[PDB]
């Protein structure tokens, strides 16, 4: 009851009465006594002493406040910070938050490559105007790259960073290349040998057949994947030998699978998996796809596909003296059993360099060709379209961006509703003062916002909104906020039904009267503002009392009244069977109760 | 349809889902009652794991003393646990480890431990889980029994003015020779006080008294100073450092052997790590250690061992009787079970007669073993000595081993160039381990290729090292103040995040859970809530007088403002500049009737 | 309410399969003239106390 001990003179000198409001507080004492002491008690000024004593903690707080938070990224492993390493970088994720150093180049590289990917994707919407629409997008896309407002017609060239998108977009500019290739996300390069294209068939489901191409001669290449080097030689649709110098399980597995597809080694180039027969669609929405990229996509779905591909490659039992250079199904460095024609080692394979620049030729499918075929890039080796916010950017030509969403639609509708006010005749305040609400049910803006409304039960929403509007107008008690909130629903015809307390749009969102919400929120002392997803909007007018009267914006045929606990709690349905002079409590939100009376 | 929760282990790993196998951390509801049956079984299995039959009646008690050390017999069925230790091999392994690490290694460590102890205040002993009072004959925190002991010394032979560990130890020693001792009132004789001091109670984790406490602390300090320099010692700390040790070991291994060898890992689990550790071997080992150092430490380190060689064990609550219909039920203590042995069942009888010799009044004179969770550092040192073994018989065959060992859990790494010599190496290792009592289980110890193993719940794999040691606080059991228990929980969560046992979303969920636990503990809620509790009454009226609701304290209808990047920062420091100056000065008023020093404490 | 009551009565009376414990409950509402509206399921008096036609409650069981 009074477990907490205390002092005696300290109590009377502070004049702490027991049972202040039936709370004893107490030598011994209760816990509420601390509440009573910190809410009504002596006043000191000792802040400086506390800060000086706790300088270390408050300096840590200051340092924390001295941070410029940066982005985070999921990845792996190939003092003042020790206080925060827990929140700075784990093992699967990491945050690049910095303190004093600033250098915006690699972020600029990521941005430019992302936007290049974006634009090259945007050009994939027709069948004939590929290059034209591409180049026009480029010329119509400017950026505040870094600190300089530059255009996207010189950065692609001035930059030196090999990539499928950089090359795919620069070839149209007759720009220089570096003899590099791109088979999917992997990066390849030639070392020696050469050959010519040759065609062969492959079955699907055991009955059909499809043609693919490959090379028949011997040729060595330099593959490369994330944290994984390699070297290998392809010969007659099959992989002869291969070596690796980057030790990681997943990286090595995926790199090996990609190099195998590049060599088309394996029986799945004779027949196909039973998973492909599920689709047999080596085609885009309206375009064609080879077999290699289809196989790759089948790999991306699950690692079981990768394991199946690797089993297709012969597995054998390792002999002595080779464990150190063997491999395993799961990328294990050494194992009693390994795969045929493999070699693991340590140290990344030094990559060669080609100092010979060239220019390629784009095709209908934008596939670039340097010579003897030998595709260097394409859209097929790109990720799926990924929406990402672009800043420091200008994109003017049509197809720049849809810029059309239900949220933005609602935002624009409400902006129009707000501007319509216009402090003039034939606008919201004139019709209000005139008590002509019917015209409000015919305005253009409500007609533009109507499509965003839930169609199945729009009649009841319109009925309720038309009830609130009339009941607030006729009497003269109203609030512009709730009105504008419910207006978009006062367009269709009223009907009978069951209302719950929320107005639902077509995007599964909703709105509710007498409460605030992300889509629409407002509060007194700032009534000149209206938040929409946090976006503060302004009112072309000023009001100090037009909003203070919300007694009719909560329910339809009721009015708020003085609080009374005796009144019984009810729901929104039983309201129909109430009478007059009969108060009733009811929830108006989360833990928000209010009393109401009919009329 | 049939819901089989386990089919997600096929197309996925195990390091990602193993956590779903064990319940969430907390105080278990199992509550096993240490009572006469289990303790007697423990003592029996102890005397049995001793494979000898020799004895020597003492002169201080007139009781036999099973000496199970350096007298191995009954070699048959050696698979089962053994406890007979050989001193020669022990000292040989110690010499190997010394040679490896260095000559003045043990000397440097013991010197550091000494100097650290010198400036130590005996009051430190108040920091302990629990102990056993030798006057009230019960279990309590350390501070209570310490106050009892000091006030008894005062009442009997004047106060203790040492204010240091060494004077405390010497006072205990002298008290071992006092004939009469008093305490609030009653007194006792020499033999009874000796027994009480050498008594232990089952909490069957041990719960020793206070006399031996400081010597155990000294020995543990030394063993700790030693385990730090050892690469294969994951006891003193865990997590980041533990993973560092793991990967260092693995990489050194990979860089050590050749292309012709092929490695293997083993997940081992020592069984009966408490019923096979003997303090006599520990004493000989400590002697060999301090051999070249101040005789002070030589004598000091030789205290706790002998104190454990003679340890009376308090038998739990005695058995009960009953008639057929159970309408009547008698209750008897342990000391009198030897008086009604003719009634108890056989299984309970055959477990009591062979030990009646060692009983004195109500306890059993256990002459060895190690039941407490003590000397864990020392046992770990002994294990590391076991792992640092190497000879020429192995070198000739081109094989060796290495690994890591916790208190009673370890991980082995064997090396060879044949699928058979590995077995020979494993058997050699098991033999050398059993030579000194360190055994291993067969139904709980497995092994496989190097990629996969486990250690202290940290399931290592080729990648994706997963931990499972997620700890949490508990307010109801440990209630201190409304300004410390939240900051401590934030620090705990931060730590758990450091050890990778927690992730951002997981940490946030745990935070929002602990906040609610805190509130419900101290019976506090926010102001937005429509509660009617006592503390809320006043808060329901003195709330409108403030505007900086954000600055309010959680203990006073406040709301949270800390997050992941603001854990080290207490909410107070985070709301100081925001609290309405009135409330601020009303809290930080040193002129009140009562880490951050608030006006929220519960003395 | 009057409408509903009269309806029930006719349905019970026209055939002969009636329950005497329901007419005695619903009759007091048949005095007025029928009208149109949504019957929620309850029959209220002027004192916020209702009876339901078919289930027993504190007011009529």
């Amino acid at each position: 009851k009074f477990p907490i001990i205390a002092n005696k003179r300290m109590l009377e000198e502070a004049q702490i009465p027991k049972e202040h409001n039936n709370v004893a507080l107490w030598v011994l004492a209760s816990a509420s006594c601390i509440n009573y002491w910190n809410f009504c008690g002596p006043c000191v000024n000792n802040s400086e002493v506390i800060k000086e004593v706790y300088k270390s903690r408050f300096g840590r707080l200051e340092r924390r406040k001295e941070i410029m938070w940066k982005e985070l990224r999921f990845t792996l492993v190939d003092p003042e910070r020790m206080e925060l390493i827990h929140a700075l970088g784990g093992e699967t994720w990491i945050q690049e938050a910095n303190t004093a150093g600033i250098s915006n180049v690699d972020q600029r590289k990521n941005d430019i490559r992302a936007v290049c990917r974006k634009v090259c994707l945007a050009a994939n919407a027709s069948i004939m105007n590929a290059k034209s629409k591409l180049v026009e997008y480029i010329k119509s896309t400017s950026m505040r790259i870094g600190e300089t407002e530059r255009k996207l017609e010189e950065l692609i060239l001035e930059t030196d960073d090999v990539s499928p998108e950089v090359t795919l977009c620069k070839s149209a500019l007759g720009g220089q290349l570096g003899k590099t290739l791109s088979f999917g996300p992997m990066l390849l390069k030639k070392i020696s040998g050469s050959g010519v294209k040759v065609k062969d068939t492959v079955y699907i489901q055991g009955v059909r057949a499809v043609q693919f191409e490959y090379w028949s001669e011997q040729e060595e290449f330099y593959g490369e994947y994330k944290s994984a080097t390699a070297l290998f030689s392809r010969k007659e649709r099959s992989l002869e030998w291969i070596t690796i110098g980057g030790g990681i399980n997943e990286d090595r597995k995926r790199l090996l699978a990609m190099c195998m597809i590049f060599c088309r080694d394996g029986d799945y180039f004779k027949d196909a998996p039973a998973t492909i027969t599920m689709a047999d669609l080596s085609t885009k929405l309206g375009r064609e796809i080879p077999y290699q990229y289809v196989m790759m996509n089948w790999i991306q779905k699950s690692e079981d596909n990768l394991e199946a591909l690797l089993y297709s490659r012969g597995i054998v039992e390792t002999n002595p003296g080779k464990m150190g250079s063997s491999m395993g199904i799961d990328g294990s460095k050494r194992a009693i059993k390994s795969l045929r024609a493999v070699t693991i080692q340590s140290g990344k394979i030094d990559m060669p360099e080609s100092k010979e620049k060239i220019h390629l030729e784009l095709s209908d499918n934008l596939e670039a060709f340097d010579s003897s075929g030998r595709i260097v890039a394409t859209i097929l080796d790109l990720p799926s379209d990924k929406k990402v916010t672009f800043q420091d950017v200008s994109f003017q030509h049509p197809d720049l961006a849809v810029l059309r969403d239900e949220k933005t639609a609602i935002t624009k509708g409400y902006e129009a509703l707000i501007k319509r006010l216009g402090t003039g005749d034939n606008d919201i305040p004139s019709l209000i003062a005139k008590k002509d609400y019917l015209s409000l049910y015919n305005l253009p803006e409500v007609k533009l916002m109507a499509p965003l409304i839930r169609p199945n039960r729009k009649g009841v929403y319109s009925r309720v909104a038309r009830k609130l509007v009339s009941t607030q107008v006729t009497t003269g008690h109203y609030s512009l906020h709730e009105l504008i909130k419910v207006l978009p629903f006062t367009y269709f015809a009223p009907k009978q039904g069951m209302f719950e307390g929320r107005l639902f749009f077509s995007n599964d969102s909703f709105v509710e009267p007498g409460v605030n919400n992300n889509v629409f929120s407002w509060s007194k002392a700032d009534s000149s503002k209206i938040y929409c997803h946090g976006i503060a909007i302004r009112v072309p007018l000023v009001v100090g009392d037009e909003h203070m009267d919300t007694s009719l914006a909560l329910l339809e045929g009721f009015s708020v009244c003085e609080n009374d606990p005796r009144a019984p709690m009810v729901t929104r349905q039983d309201l129909i069977d109430v009478g007059f002079g009969q108060k009733v409590r009811l929830f108006v939100g989360q833990g928000s109760v209010r009393t109401f009376k009919r009329t | 349809m049939e819901i089989n929760p386990y089919l997600m282990f096929l197309n996925n790993d195990v390091t990602s889902l193993i956590s779903t196998t064990y319940p969430y951390t907390g105080p278990p509801p199992m509550s096993h009652g240490s009572s006469t049956k289990y303790t007697l079984e423990t003592i029996k299995r102890t005397y049995d794991y001793s494979r000898t039959s020799v004895e020597k009646t003492s002169k201080v008690f007139n009781i036999p003393r099973r000496k199970f050390c350096n007298c191995l017999e009954d070699k048959d069925e050696l698979v089962k646990p053994t406890g007979n230790v050989d001193i020669s091999s022990l000292l040989g392994l110690a010499e190997m480890m010394e040679k490896r690490m260095g000559e003045g290694f043990f000397k440097h460590c013991v010197m550091e431990a000494e100097t650290e102890i010198l400036k130590m205040h005996f009051s430190r002993l108040t920091e302990g889980r629990q102990t056993y009072d030798w006057t009230s004959e019960r279990n309590m925190p350390a501070a209570t029994a310490l106050q009892l002991t000091v006030d008894a010394i005062k009442e009997t032979e004047g106060p203790f003015k040492g204010t240091t560990m060494l004077e405390y130890c010497n006072k205990m020693i002298e008290m071992l020779d006092w004939k009469e001792i008093k305490f609030k009132i009653d007194s006792i004789k020499h033999d009874e006080f000796l027994i009480r001091a050498l008594t232990i109670n089952t909490m069957a984790i041990a719960t020793p008294g206070m006399i031996v406490r400081p010597f155990s602390k000294i020995v543990e300090t030394v063993a700790q100073k030693i385990c730090e320099k050892l690469k294969e010692s994951g006891l003193p700390v865990g997590g980041n450092e533990k993973k560092a040790k793991l990967k260092t070991t693995v990489t050194s291994l990979n860089a050590r052997m050749n292309s012709d060898q092929f490695a293997v890992n083993i997940t081992g689990d020592n069984s009966k790590w408490n019923e096979c550790q003997q303090p006599e071997a520990y004493l000989a080992l400590l002697a060999y250690i301090t051999k070249d150092s101040s005789d002070l430490m030589k004598d000091l380190c030789s205290v706790a061992p002998v104190l454990f060689c003679n340890k009376f064990v308090k038998l739990g609550q005695g058995i009960r009787l009953s008639n057929k219909r159970k309408t009547k039920e008698v209750i008897i203590k342990a000391e009198k079970m030897g008086k009604y042995k003719n009634l108890m069942r056989e299984e309970y009888k055959n477990l009591f007669e062979p030990l009646e010799k060692y009983i004195q009044k109500d306890v059993c004179f256990l002459p060895g073993g190690m039941l407490m969770g003590m000397f864990n550092m020392l046992s770990t040192v002994l294990g590391v000595s076991t792992l640092c073994y190497m000879d020429e018989e192995l070198k000739a065959k081109g094989c060796f081993w290495t690994g890591l060992q916790s208190s009673d859990d370890f991980v082995l790494f064997a090396v060879a160039s044949n699928w058979s010599n590995i077995h020979w190496t494993i058997r050699r290792f098991n033999a050398v381990c059993k030579l000194i009592g360190i055994n291993m289980s067969l139904e709980k110890s497995y092994g496989s290729l190097p990629e996969l193993f486990e250690f202290t719940s940290m399931f290592f794999d080729g990648e994706f090292v997963s931990n499972l040691a997620m700890e949490l606080p508990a307010f109801t059991t440990a209630g201190v103040n409304e300004g410390v228990d939240f900051t401590a929980a934030m620090s705990i969560i931060k730590t758990n995040m450091i050890n990778n046992s927690l992730s951002p979303s997981t940490a946030l969920m745990a935070l929002r859970i602990c906040l609610q636990e805190f509130r419900a503990t101290y019976r506090v809620h926010p102001w937005d809530s429509r509660v009617k509790g006592g503390r809320m009454k006043i808060i329901n009226e003195f709330i409108k007088t403030i505007e900086n609701k954000d600055g309010l304290l959680i203990a006073d209808g406040g709301k949270l403002m800390n997050n992941i990047s603001t854990l080290h920062i207490p909410e107070e420091v985070l709301k100081f500049e925001k609290m309405d100056e009135q409330y601020r000065n009303r809290v930080f008023n040193p002129k009140n009737p009562f880490a951050v020093v608030s006006t929220h404490s519960f003395r």
